[PDB]
């Protein structure tokens, strides 16, 4: 809690991430930077929000990709693209 | 890792770890709503799963005593021929009491005649 | 005058008054009238013209059914109805291609019986495209 | 347990929360893309139930054995009913009504046969013992029209050589 | 004990307390599901656990002031009697508000004519 | 509280609370059946509660660099009698975008008038 107070973000790793073989391990959504872009380069900081928003709609999906064979195709493309930037 | 386990067991450890965390997950839904509510694909991803879990058994000479039965030894290169297998198709039609306790993957099959 | 009811398993084809229809048979072509004689049978593949109030037909496939006459109301049940502008006379000359093909691809007897129907199938498509034209 | 364990504990309800809303969302997407099968079905139906009126009076009626009124001894009834649980108090407040009518008969010693749709009525009616003629399971989302047949075939041809002296259909 | 309270006694109570037991089992599954997914042999149990759980109450003289309504006096063969019947079914066609609040059987079946 | 506010601004509030309460219920039927669901009294509610909602925008005079819009002042006679008026149904015939980022209700008759 404490360094949790004093830093200026935070890069969750997480063991259900790394054993699902995303090796990296990092939480999105929970992990931050309270700098963001201005750490950034113009080209990352740039294409990088797709990435942030892809996730972000890859998150609520992935309830449905139990069942997604009955989707509209749009949500299925947010799927299907979540799963690949992941 | 693989610099020395080698490219083939490293993969092989991965699959497994993998595949029983996905399992671990389907679980929680199957205690609730039922297998019949998952998709073919979890369905065959927990049957699998459940598979490796019991391959992962092994007959030990120390525990005769207990098992009142002959203990078991594998080599490195048989196991992982085995979970190869059960990651793949090879064995998808033998029950899981098939593999409890058996040994090598040669003999669940015989197992899965005795059962 | 009197009411026309046009339904198949997939969709209600028409649904209301009209002045006078003309209707496919079992032996031949039959023209109903208001009031007229209280009938029902069986239909060969064909089509039935509904002018309706002013003096406005328009032209419906029927590939098979059933048509009864017992009220004044009559009504039309089809196996196989199009409406005659989802059906085309470039679609009425595949059924030509595809009948014309079956008749040199048919040589015994069961397997006629089957393209004498693809045929008359098809026939009846390319008369119903060419009534579609008044 | 202990904290961490409770902790465990609440991970799973919340993970149950959200796999038991989605399957909500996606029931209503398939309950109105039924509703549009339903809606275009019943014209034709309604049209048949005109048509049978003829049938019901006329002043010139032929013989036919569907149309003749019979001396009641043995009925049949179509039940359809479910693939699928979770579906709630839906298939047992019919099968409440149907034991209920079956039992009424059965009370002056008329016989009853059941054919089923759906694998509940099968399990149902297994348990509690009754008869089942005819079966068909695996409907899907819409099964053809063709591919019911078998249990009207039966229940049609009983009809037909007074195996059954009335039939019946039933449904939510 | 059986041995001091005799058999009929111990039985009655031991069905009582494997019946409450189940109920408690159930109300895990009854409260996410609803009790419309239970067996037709668990909606029985639950049918009577509820029964039970009612025909437990009784009114107390100390108790006239609070309630308002005359205390009872129950002997135990009228006890025993009572959740014996329940347990094997005699009243199973009584509503639930039968049961409450009533010194004896006959008083709940009184109370069942006047819902 | 009334005692506090007074009863206008009471209501008021309350008005917005519920308006925008029953929007939070309905943007459920709207996900899970559609707009065809909602009948023209939920619509109505629909289209105030996107007017009120956005009529709660304001720019800040601190805010101009991101904006580029000249910040507004907006006194507690004047924010109630808008909201008051929306919720009234004078002003249902503007578009929902003449109240966004505007100030008060008297600057959103201007908006409309060009946008």
């Amino acid at each position: 809690t404490n360094v949790i107070s004093i830093t200026d973000g935070q890069i969750f790793l997480e063991t259900n991430l790394f054993n699902a073989g995303i090796r990296p391990a990092v939480n999105p959504g929970i992990s931050v930077s309270r700098v963001g872009g201005a750490a950034q380069t113009k080209i990352m900081k740039k294409l990088s929000g797709g990435i942030r928003t892809a996730l972000a709609q890859y998150r609520e999906l992935a309830a449905f990709s139990q069942f997604a064979s009955d989707l509209d195709d749009a949500t299925r493309k947010q799927l299907d693209h979540g799963q690949k930037v992941t | 890792d693989p610099l020395v386990v080698g490219q083939e067991h490293y993969d092989t450890a991965r699959g497994v770890q993998s595949i029983l965390q996905r399992y671990q997950e389907l679980k929680d839904i199957i205690a609730i709503l039922g297998m019949d509510e998952l998709s073919e694909e979890d369905k065959l991803v927990v049957a699998r799963a459940r598979k490796i879990q019991r391959f992962l058994s092994q007959p030990f000479f120390v525990a005769e005593v207990f098992t009142g039965s002959p203990g078991k030894y594998v080599s490195l290169k048989d196991t992982i021929r085995g979970f190869k297998g059960i990651m793949e198709g090879e064995y998808d039609h033998l029950p899981e009491q098939a593999f409890y306790m058996v040994g090598s993957i040669e003999e669940a099959v015989e197992k899965a005649k005795k059962l | 005058t009197y009411h026309l009811d046009v339904v198949s398993a997939e969709q209600q084809m028409f649904s209301g008054l009209v002045e006078k229809i003309q209707v496919t048979g079992s032996e031949g072509e039959l023209g109903i009238y208001p009031g007229h004689a209280p009938l029902l049978t069986a239909i060969k593949p064909g089509m039935i013209r509904i002018v309706k109030q002013h003096g406005h037909e328009e032209f419906i496939y029927l590939s098979g059914g059933i048509l009864e006459v017992q009220p004044g109301n009559v009504t039309v049940l089809a196996d196989t109805a199009i409406r005659g502008q989802d059906l085309d006379e470039a679609r009425a000359m595949e059924a030509k291609r595809k009948a014309e093909e079956h008749i040199s691809s048919s040589h015994g007897d069961v397997d006629y019986a089957q393209a004498s129907a693809e045929l008359a199938k098809a026939i009846a498509q390319l008369r119903v495209i060419e009534l579609t034209k008044k | 347990a202990g904290a961490k364990d409770i902790r465990s504990k609440i991970a799973s309800v919340q993970n149950t929360q959200k796999i038991t809303k989605a399957m909500e969302m996606v029931a209503a997407s398939k309950m109105r893309k039924s509703q549009d099968r339903m809606a275009a079905s019943r014209p034709y139906a309604e049209t048949m139930r005109k048509v049978i009126g003829h049938l019901a009076h006329g002043n010139l009626e032929y013989k036919h054995p569907y149309l003749e009124d019979r001396d009641v001894k043995r009925v049949g009834y179509l039940v359809v009913s479910t693939d699928r649980g979770l579906a709630g108090g839906l298939n047992i407040n019919l099968f409440k009504k149907l034991l209920a009518e079956m039992k009424t008969w059965t009370d002056k010693g008329v016989q009853a046969d059941l054919a089923m749709i759906g694998s509940k009525g099968v399990s149902f009616f297994n348990s509690v013992g009754g008869n089942v003629v005819a079966q068909v399971t695996g409907m899907g989302d819409n099964p053809s029209l063709s591919e019911l047949i078998g249990p009207v075939k039966v229940m049609l041809q009983a009809y037909d050589e007074g195996r059954l002296d009335k039939l019946y259909i039933v449904s939510n």
